[PDB]
């Protein structure tokens, strides 16, 4: 299948400072790439789809961009509900793949 | 719009089980059910799922040949008959809905389920 | 002067293949017709003059639409990058101005249509088959993939010919089209092509009259009632879907695909009706949806779409009523040049003029009928697609039906 790769596995950082999160992936996939976000012990939310445009009920601050086969998302600034994991999926083959899943 | 499944247990390996996962709000042949499983304590992974109409069906690497994913219009529900069960299978299940096709091309989750625990 | 014409013609009948097989063939077609201007040094000037009942109605549509655009980004301040697309139908007058200044040869371009449409096919199937993908378009986005493959396929289908073995060079270039598109889903491009292949059978059969026609939609009504009478046909299923659809929407349960997209429609036919004139610009459909009462007292997906998703729709609440006027211009001067050409191919005699024609205005109607769900400009590959398609079909009609 098509395999990704998230960096960092997990990252650490307080509130008001601006993450980063690098998707990457083993071929081309072109734009069908979308991001969640997962709470512990709840279902993951839609954050991104095509992976520059957000979702309803998201707030401005979650942005993603493309730069090749180099998908990124990043959080303009850290809210104290911002803590939880994220993932990045393919949906151009038939067989979608998630991410490993970075963790805030 | 809601997605609840139920059908989780205690289920010996070698055994099989049917997950059921009823909806509401929409209707189920017209948009696609995937079904996602995420392990005690890992990330989340892609089992199968149906397409919108013509109902061409496609199972991931692991799962393949022992899953039968389905759907009843007549009951709005969308099942996922597992069988062959191993200890490797031990999963939170969760349904999935995609977006409507002409706000994004490709395949995204936007409605979820409760999820169920299946041993 | 012959050299003009045979490199032309070869650039003609390479033009289907560059733009779906190869990669980056739209930039390869563009430095094509680009090298052959650089050839018409000496002419290109006594070119507009005799064609200037075809070429200035196009050049004047352009140049409006372009001005309206721009004035639509001077009292709005935008970034220029809501302009970019719009600029890439500035490339319509440069090719049916080297079209008409060298002179092809249309009977390589059927060839070449109906070689791009197998060759597309197959990298299809290997895309597909092989390499398993969800949406199978060959280098592109899958909607203007699907707008292209209907395009051709409408092309092809005007082949200019009687024999017997014409009918079925030109009937194996619908199936091929509709096997393309439905390898990657887009049944709308299905319906669209399907629904406009029908005014094409006068094109096609030169002894199909209005009432064989008449009675042929006939026909196709009659078959379509009747699966709907069928309780368990699957038009029946998909039909009675939209049905509660727009029942549902009739009340307070506006949460759906049809739903989302009649509520979106909406807001921007009221926020037309406020400000006729002037919009809030060019692009800058957001900005409708933020300042909406709906967005402010709901959270849905309708207040996160860009844009809106219908031509007339969009164009008409975005940049005003005279952004809507040229927007409509675009698509309608070349179909009335179109049917102007055809008209005079046909008291001529010239088949070859005639199926031209008819072929542009099948294009024009597939055109519009896409636009019907969808915004033509917000893709730069359909976009420049289809200035590239209407220039050399308006250049090679007009050649036809004037000499
Ligand atoms: C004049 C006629 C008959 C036009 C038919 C256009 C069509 C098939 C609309 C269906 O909506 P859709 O949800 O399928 O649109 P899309 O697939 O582009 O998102």
């Amino acid at each position: 299948d098509i395999q990704m790769t998230q960096s960092p596995s997990s990252l650490s950082a307080s509130v008001g400072d601006r993450v980063t999160i690098t998707c990457r992936a083993s071929q081309s996939v072109s734009s069908a790439v979308a991001w969640y976000q997962q709470k512990p012990g709840k279902a993951p939310k839609l954050l991104i789809y095509s992976a520059s445009s957000l979702y309803s009920g998201v707030p401005s601050r979650f942005s993603g961009s493309r730069s090749g086969t180099d998908f990124t998302l990043t959080i303009s600034s850290l809210q104290p509900e911002d803590f939880a994991t994220y993932y990045c999926q393919q949906s151009y083959y038939s067989l979608v793949t998630f991410g490993q899943g970075t963790k805030v | 719009v809601q997605l609840v499944e139920s059908g989780g247990g205690l289920v010996q390996p070698g055994g099989s089980l049917r997950l059921s996962c009823a909806a509401s709000g929409f209707n189920v042949y017209s948009s696609s059910i995937h079904w996602v499983r995420q392990a005690p304590g890992k990330g989340l992974e892609w089992v199968a799922y149906i397409s919108s109409y013509y109902g061409s069906t496609y199972y991931a690497d692991s799962v393949k040949g022992r899953f039968t994913i389905s759907a009843d219009t007549s009951k709005n529900t969308a099942y996922l008959q597992m069988n062959s069960l191993r200890a490797e299978d031990t999963a939170v299940y969760y349904c999935a809905r995609i977006m409507f096709k002409w706000v994004s091309p490709n395949m995204a989750f936007d409605y979820w389920g409760q999820g169920t625990l299946v041993t | 002067n012959k050299l003009l014409s045979r490199m032309a013609t070869v650039l003609v009948f390479a033009f289907p293949v560059l733009i779906l097989c190869v990669p980056r063939g739209a930039g390869v077609f563009l430095a094509g017709v680009g090298v052959l201007a650089l050839l018409g040094w000496r002419g290109m000037g006594r070119a507009w003059r005799e064609y200037s009942k075809v070429m200035t109605p196009l050049a004047i549509a352009v140049l409006a639409f372009m001005l309206v655009y721009v004035g639509s980004k001077l009292y709005f301040h935008t970034p220029w990058n809501v302009i970019d697309n719009p600029s890439r139908t500035l490339l319509a007058i440069l090719t049916c101005w080297v079209i008409v200044r060298a002179a092809p040869n249309p009977a390589w371009l059927w060839r070449g249509i109906t070689v791009g449409l197998f060759l597309a096919l197959l990298i299809v199937g290997y895309q597909k088959f092989a390499l398993n993908i969800d949406r199978p378009s060959a280098w592109i986005q899958a909607i203007a993939f699907a707008n292209m493959i209907a395009a051709l396929a409408l092309v092809g289908f005007a082949r200019p010919g009687d024999s017997r073995g014409t009918h079925m060079e030109a009937w194996v270039n619908l199936l091929l089209g509709t096997m393309i598109l439905m390898l990657n889903g887009t049944r709308g491009a299905v319906v669209a092509m399907l629904v406009t292949s029908v005014p094409m059978l006068m094109i096609r059969y030169r002894r199909f009259s209005v009432r064989m026609l008449i009675v042929a939609v006939c026909a196709v009504a009659t078959l379509a009632i009747g699966a709907y009478m069928v309780p368990d046909s699957p038009v029946s299923k998909r039909v009675d879907d939209a049905v509660s659809e727009i029942q549902m929407y009739r009340q307070g349960n506006i949460e759906t695909s049809v739903g989302v997209r009649l509520k979106i429609w909406h807001i921007g036919l009221q926020y037309f009706s406020e400000h006729p004139w002037t919009g809030v610009g060019v692009g800058q459909f957001a900005r409708i949806l933020h300042a909406s009462e709906f967005c402010h007292e709901t959270k849905s997906l309708a207040c996160v779409l860009e844009h809106a998703h219908n031509d007339i729709v969009e164009a008409a609440s975005t940049t005003g009523i005279p952004g809507l006027m040229v927007m409509l211009g675009l698509f309608l001067v070349p179909a009335v040049l179109f049917a102007r050409a055809l008209r005079a191919a046909r008291s001529l005699g010239n088949p070859q003029g005639v199926s031209l024609g008819g072929a542009g205005l099948g294009v024009v109607m597939a055109s519009l009928i896409s636009g019907l769900t969808q915004v033509t400009m917000a893709h730069q590959a359909n976009v420049v697609f289809y200035a590239g398609l209407i220039g050399l079909l308006l250049g090679m009609a007009g050649r036809e039906a004037h000499s």
